[PDB]
This record gives structure tokens, sequence and C-alpha cells, in this order.
């Protein structure tokens, strides 16, 4: 009623305009949590992604869409205290090298890397926090796995590997290995995918990815679903 | 739709 | 070889002295005294604005002013009374999960998985609010900030570490450790000589903020501990945690006294605080709604039934006037 | 080595404290609710004419 | 006799349905789904169209039955207005909801600038505005003439009459049927092309079901919408052009037709709400 009270009163509302203006931006951002161990190959892609043609947070338009990823691999903390407020992130993220199948270092040793990036898998695959949230699995260098498995057998990682030591066996065994770790198979979708270092290839697949999701969540709001 |  | 075993001894010497300390526990001697009764507090204001979940909130000295933090990367100073907006702060870092206001009104500092604890200044000349500390060191994620001054802040981090920071220089002055586990909360203490930090070990730890060193241990819970309130005159504290289970241990007693539980709760805490007389225990629940303990009966005396989500933050008025509550839906409601 | 002996020296610090029968702060704590009762909105609901919500 | 009180009780039952089926809408609307959705706003629109639609329809059965009109030239006005600006917000509300699923589905990337609920709120007033532009010159161009024993709603006929109603039958058969057929199948045809592609669709048996389960609702929503619309509109372009006999069968078969068109709106909030997957989680 006061003069300042209306001066007061006009001022929130003009915080709430933009308010409202950064809200609607922020909607029309794809959030795509990243995930991955060590030297898993996480930034790189980031890298190949910007140049194809704490928290690291990237940003970058593609298509019209504009993918924003988020990395949390600086952080040394417990995962389950701070992966709730990644919920409802569009996707995540998942890189897997696809070489280190034999280069488990890590900490101490036996630490069996590639198992370790098996369970990581099934920790946030099987999340409480990402049932309905779809994952883009990237199987980083296969360059390197196509001139190991020739040299040091698979079965050194997997000893109940049965099969040909060439890559496509290799790889195709990977991949089945990486999806039946997925017990909710009518809730989510893992987009399995080959990185390569060509002219905007990992940026296609993943603006796939998003636009399959994007339709998945439209079917559910619409009605349909 | 037509009236009668 | 033998300091394992020792220490395993200096474990079971300091059980055996808090058993023949305890004799009451606050169940022999509060039976004689009347119920609350039930209490129905009803909603004044709904803070609107907000578009994502809220993760912290702090009320000001003031009892009027209120700063909230959310996953929109905005912090926004409300008036309770009018419901009008004083600020709306951008963050650099959107994944914000505390947020403290200093007790002058001054400044008010935010802070989360970026490592570092943000001080923006409020009363300042040029208008607009601006950032002028931003306090790094600590590696993993800040789960609670509190002003001591105008220039010293405490933090917990997830990093098992507590530290205690001079603003100016941006330095810290004493670091707090001994938790194995991630601290998540913190409270300082009506004189802010001790306070107290919640971990994810099921452990409370009283610290001394001038020595810098643990004064006292305290365990009991089964489970992670997510919220940590002294009483107001100092001499106990309350803890809220995964289990669904509050307890109220006690500093001189250096022991818990009372337990706040019910069957049809499965669901953790995420907030705790109390009321300006201590007898009132607030606590914010996953199950959408706050829950209005008898701190000295244990019995629940009112439900705080308004959000659509899991409620994140809560606060008392320094006056005991309201109760503000925030959620994951993107709402306070401030309850009388 | 030094984590044993340094878990060691704090049980050594927390254990030579003074500690006070329950019964004796758990009276206190109530003495405390009972003095400020009547100062507490929450607990005791304040008339609309002074209540400021 | 027989004949007229099968009108009626058709005719009632109708518009049971018609009342009963929006106002429960309605109710779940307001009470479960807060209007925060633009499929809501829509379903919203969708059924205040039909009930006021099936409301235009005891009037008539009355007129129909004392062969006159007891309600005056004010309520004659109000009721013709009512019926045409209600089939064509209907029709036009059927429309945006295919154009809203056909952009939700095939451009999901625009779909996010645009499927917000000031949007469709924005486009229900557009079309509600665009209903407006042909119930209102018939608003004020409907009239009560006199005969020698019966009183008829009718229209004035600006000289000449035969082009003035060849021009508006025609533009309700285009803006009323061969319109709305057209947008309906192309974006739900557009729309089963694209879902064909999804790979959560296109999966286990589950999702094969599901898919089918999503194909089946737009057929039957498509084949409810042409089986509800085209035999009136045909009979009714039948009668322009050929005289035909008043006799029983004649009359039934009118009578039918213009039932049929009404089960359309009827039918609406079936199809577009109690089979919405959105409504089903509210109980």
């Amino acid at each position: 009623l006061s003069a300042e009270d209306k001066a007061a009163v006009e001022r929130s509302k003009m915080i709430d305009r933009n308010l409202r203006e950064d809200g609607e931006k922020q909607r029309r951002e794809i959030k795509l949590l990243l995930l991955g161990t060590s030297n898993s190959g996480k930034n790189t892609i980031v890298k190949q992604m910007k140049i194809i043609h704490g928290i690291v947070e990237n940003k970058f338009t593609f298509k019209e869409l504009t993918f924003k990823m988020v990395d949390v691999g600086a952080q040394r903390s417990e995962r389950k205290k701070w992966i709730h407020c990644f919920e409802g992130v569009t996707a995540i993220i998942f890189c897997v090298e696809l070489s280190g199948y034999d280069l488990k270092l890590y900490e101490d040793n036996q630490t069996s890397r590639m198992a370790a990036s098996l369970k990581l898998f099934d920790s946030i695959c099987n999340n409480k926090w990402f049932i309905d949230t779809s994952l883009i699995l990237f199987l980083n260098k296969k360059d390197l796995l196509a001139e190991k498995i020739r040299r040091i057998p698979l079965t050194i990682c997997f000893p109940e590997y049965k099969g040909q030591n060439t890559y496509e066996e290799a790889a195709v065994y990977i991949q089945r290995q990486f999806e039946d770790l997925n017990r909710n198979k009518e809730t989510k979708e893992i987009y399995s995918h080959f990185t390569c270092s060509t002219d905007t290839s990992n940026i296609q697949f993943v603006f796939d990815a998003v636009t399959d999701v994007i339709i998945q969540n439209n079917l559910k709001y619409i009605g349909l679903c | 739709y037509p009236w009668f | 070889d033998q300091l394992r075993q020792e220490a395993e001894q200096l474990k079971n010497q300091i059980r055996d002295a808090r058993k023949a300390c305890a004799d009451a526990t606050l169940s022999q001697i509060t039976n004689n005294i009347d119920p609350v009764g039930r209490i129905q507090m009803r909603t004044r204001r709904t803070l609107r604005g907000h578009l994502a979940k809220i993760y912290a909130m702090h009320w000001g000295t003031d009892s009027r002013l209120l700063v909230s933090a959310s996953q929109d990367g905005k912090l926004i100073i409300w008036d309770s009374y009018t419901t009008n907006k004083v600020h709306a702060i951008p963050l650099r870092s959107s994944w914000v999960m505390t947020c403290a206001y200093a007790p002058s009104g001054n400044y008010v500092a935010c802070g989360g998985l970026d490592n570092i604890c943000s001080i923006y200044n409020l009363k300042t000349r040029e208008g607009n609010v601006r950032v002028s500390r931003e306090l790094a060191g600590h590696t993993g994620y800040l789960s609670c900030c509190r002003f001591l001054d105008d220039n010293q802040i405490v933090t917990s981090s997830g990093d098992t570490t507590c530290a205690l920071w001079d603003i100016e220089t941006g330095q810290q002055t004493t670091t707090f450790t001994g938790h194995t586990g991630d601290v998540m909360s913190l409270s300082l203490a009506p004189d802010t000589r001790l306070f107290v930090s919640g971990a994810c070990d099921a452990s409370a730890k009283l610290w001394d903020v001038r020595e810098g060193m643990c004064r006292q241990t305290f365990t009991g819970h089964e489970s992670d501990i997510n919220a940590i309130c002294f009483f107001p005159n100092g001499n106990a504290f309350a803890t809220g945690s995964d289990d669904a289970t509050c307890r109220l241990f006690d500093l001189r007693a250096d022991q818990e006294l009372m337990t706040y539980s019910h069957d049809n709760i499965i669901c953790g805490i995420t907030s705790v605080s109390f009321s300006k007389s201590g007898r009132l225990l607030l606590a914010g629940y996953d199950d959408f709604n706050c829950n209005v303990w008898d701190a000295l009966k244990a019995d629940r005396a009112g439900v705080l039934a308004g959000h659509d989500n899991r409620v994140s933050c809560l606060g008392v008025t320094d006056d005991g006037m309201a109760v503000a509550t925030g959620s994951w839906d993107s709402f306070l409601k401030i309850w009388n | 080595i030094a984590q044993a002996r340094k878990l060691v020296e704090q049980l050594k610090m927390e254990a030579n404290i003074d500690r006070i029968k329950v019964s004796k702060a758990a009276a206190d704590l109530m003495a405390y609710c009972e003095a400020h009762a009547k100062e507490d909105p929450l607990l005791t609901p304040v008339p609309a004419s002074e209540n400021p919500f | 006799m027989v004949t007229a009180i099968t009108i009626m009780a058709l005719y009632s039952i109708v518009c049971v349905v018609g009342l009963f089926g929006n106002f429960l809408v309605m109710y779940v609307i307001v009470r479960y789904t807060k209007m925060k959705t633009a499929t809501n706003i829509y379903i919203f629109n969708l059924a205040l169209a039909d009930a006021l639609a099936t409301s235009t329809l005891p009037f008539q059965s009355v007129n129909y039955l004392m062969g006159t009109w007891p309600f005056g030239n004010i309520l004659c006005k109000i009721v013709i207005s009512i019926d045409y600006y209600n089939m064509f917000t209907s029709i036009f509300t059927l429309c945006t909801m295919s154009v809203d699923r056909y952009i939700a589905v095939c451009h999901p990337v625009k779909a996010l600038d645009f499927r917000t609920p000031r949007n469709a709120k924005i486009v229900n007033v557009c079309n509600w505005i665009l209903s407006s532009a042909i119930g209102l010159p018939v608003m004020f161009m409907a009239t009560t003439k006199y005969r020698q024993g019966s009183i008829d709603c009718t229209l004035t006929f600006s000289h000449p009459t035969w082009y003035w109603e060849n021009l508006l039958k025609i533009c309700v058969f285009i803006f009323a049927f061969i319109m709305p057929v057209l947008i309906i199948t192309v974006c739900y045809g557009l729309m089963i092309l694209r879902l064909k592609s999804v790979r959560m669709l296109s999966g286990s048996k589950e999702k094969d079901r599901n898919l089918r389960r999503i194909t089946r609702m737009v057929l039957v929503v498509v084949a409810v919408f042409i089986v509800c619309w085209t035999p009136i509109h045909i009979y009714v372009i039948i009668k322009a052009l050929i005289t035909i006999p008043e006799t029983t069968f004649q009359t039934v078969s009118w009578h039918f037709c213009i039932a049929l068109g009404y089960t359309n709106s009827c039918l609406n909030p079936v199809l577009y709400a109690f089979l919405d997957e959105n409504f089903k989680r509210c109980f």
C-alpha cells in the first residue's frame, strides 16, 4: 500500500519475469550426465565432440539441440549422497575403455579395471534414481582393442569367454556383457556405440539417442504411454 | 448438426 | 601392533564409563509432565518462483528475510511477510546443495558439487549482488556451511573433513579431521565456541573451534546422518538419519538421551530443527511431509503435510514465530 | 601405523572427560524447556493480532 | 408414433452420454490434472465443446417433438449459434490434438520450443476465435419465422437463396469434414511411420505390444471420426442435390445420422480422456 511497498512489489515482479525467462532457457537445454572410470575416455570424447568439425560442465549445440554434459570426475566422495541431484537427467553417457581388459593397475594391483567398469555400470544402470533414465554407452579406443585382441587373449579378463580372438567377436561379447547388467529392460534402453575420431559421428549418435529419448518422453506426456 |  | 587392541580397550573403557553414567535416560523423569497435546500448524505463505528441486534454505536473524537455493542455479532472498523477492542471485554452478545467511545480513554463502564455497555481498554499493570470495580447498562436496561472523565461516565437505575459513584471506585457518565418511550436516553452538557435525559414519563429532580438536564422539545411529542441530541452550543436540530415526544426544552426559522413531516411518530424515523453547523437534522426511516431535516425550505431536515431493530443508525463525519448509517440488511453505 | 596411534591418542583425550549423570542433564533440559515454554509461538499459538503471518 | 419415440429415446441416451461423460472429464481435470499440461488443456477444450454441443440437443428434440419452436427468437439464436460454434470448436480441437501429437513425435526438438501450456492456451483461444468467425454470423443471421400452425428456427436468406445455401453447405462440408479428415489422416500416418522407428517400441514382445496398442488407439480414433461424420455430411449433400420424399425410412435414417454425428462428441471423452494413460494413473 505504501509507495516503497509498491516499488518493492514491482521489483519482485521484474525478478519473477527474469526467473521465468531463465527457466525457459534452462528447460531448452539437454543435460547428459557423463560417467566413467579412471582413464575411461570421458574427457577425450568431450574434446572430440568440441573439435570434431570439481565439475567440468560442457555446453555445446548440434542440430538446433543444445547438449549440456556434466562430468563429476574430479570429485572424490561417495556417489549415493550426490547421485540423487542428477535425478531427472535426460540421459547418461557411459565411457568404457574397450582395450582396458588387461590394464588393471589403478590402486595397488588386481583392480580389474574392466570389471571395475562393469561394477560401476551395474551400480548406476540399476540405481533407483535412474530406473527410467536411458544410457548412451560409448565403447572407446576400438582400434587398440583390434590391435591387442590378436596378442593378449580376452580370457585374461573373462575366463568364461568362448570364441575366436578377433576384434568383432570381442567387441560384440563386451557389448553383450555390458547390456546384460540392465536388469530393467522394460523401463529403459541402452544405446551402444563404438567411438571413432571422424567427422561428427559421436555427436551424431548422441543427437539420435537424445531424439529417441525425447520421443519416448513425449509419448509419455501426450498420454499414449 | 443441421437444424431439423 | 599393540595400538589396535589398546584402542579397543580404550573404547571398552569409554563405553563402561558411559554405561555407568546413565540412570534415567529421560524416560523415568519426564512421565510426570503434561503432554504437549495435538499441534496443528497451518500454512501461511507459499513461496513460488523456484523452478527445480530446492536443496537448502536458511532464515535470517531478523526472522523476516530468508535465502533459498535450488538446482536452478539461483539463490533467492525472500521477504517472508510480503512474499516479495528481495534478490535473485545466479550461481556459476547450479549443483548447489547448501546455503547460509550471515548473522549480520551482509552476506550469503552457497556451495555444492563444485568444491567451492561462494560468498555473496548482499548489502554492498553499486546495486546488484556480487560474489566476494570463492573458498577452495575442499576435495568433496560442500554439504553444509555456516557463518560464525562476517569474516569466519565453517564448512563441512564430502571429503570427510570440516574446515574453518578466514573469508578475507580465503584460506583455511583450521581443519577438523577424524570422520571416516562424508560429513553431511553442521550446527553451530549458540555461543559459536563449539559445533557438531554428522557424517556418513553414523557418528556425530563435537569439535572445538579454537583448537580444532574433536572433544567428543557420539554414536547410536544405524545409517548415514543427514541432519544435526543443537538444543537452544547448547548443552545437547539432535540428529536425523537415513534409518528413519531421530536421536537426542547430550554433551555433558556424552551419550544419547532420547530416540524419536515410529513403526509407520521407513524413510530417512533430511533436516531437523528445534523450536525456540526446545520442547518441539521438527524433522523433515522423505515421505513428503514433516513430523513435529515432543523432544522430552518422544511422542509425535503434529504433521506438516503440504509438499508433493521430498522435504529437503527446514528452519525455524530466531524468535520462534514460524517454520519454513522447502521441498523438491520447488516450493517453500511457512507454517505457524 | 600413524592412523592407529592417532586414533589411540584421540581416544585417550575423549576418555578423560568429566561426565554427569543423565538424571541431572535431562533434568536441566526439562527445566530449560519449562522456563522458556511461554516464549514459543510454535509450542503455544499466538493471537492473530500480533501474529506476523 | 413408434418412429418418434425411437428418435426421442435414442436422442435422450445420446444426450445423457454427452453430458455425463463431459462433466466427469471436467471434474477429473479440475480436481486431479490441475490444468498444468498442454494435453490436459486440449482435453479440457474438447470436453467443453462436446458438452455444449450435446447440450444443444434437447431443444432440437423438443422442436421435432412438437413440430414447433416454443423457446422464442432469442433462444433460437443462441441455440443455433451454440450448435454451429461448438461443432466447429470440437472439430478444430480434434485437429489441434492431432497436430500436437504429430509435432511431439515427428518433430521432437521443436516440441521443446513449442509444446508449453501457454502455447496450448494461445492455440485454444485462436481456435475459439476462428470458430467464432462462423458462430457470430449465424448468431446475427438466425431468425424465427411464422407458419400457419408451426414455429420454426431458420436462417434469413439474403438474395439469392440458392447461392447462399450452396456457399454455406460447401463451407461447412469443407471446413468441418474434408479438412479435419485430411489433417488427422496425414498427421497420424506420419506419426505412425515415425513411431515404427522408435527403439523402445521396436524391441521385445512387450515393446511390440506397446507399439500395436498405440497404433490401435490411433487407427480407432481415426475410424471413429470418419464413421461418425461421413454419413451425415454425405446424406445432407445427397438431399441438397436430389429432393428426397418424406417417408418413415428416410426420417429414421436422417435422425440416425444426426444421432451418429452427436455420438462422435459423446465418444470423444472416451477416446481422448479415459484411454489417456495420464488419466489412468489418477485414482
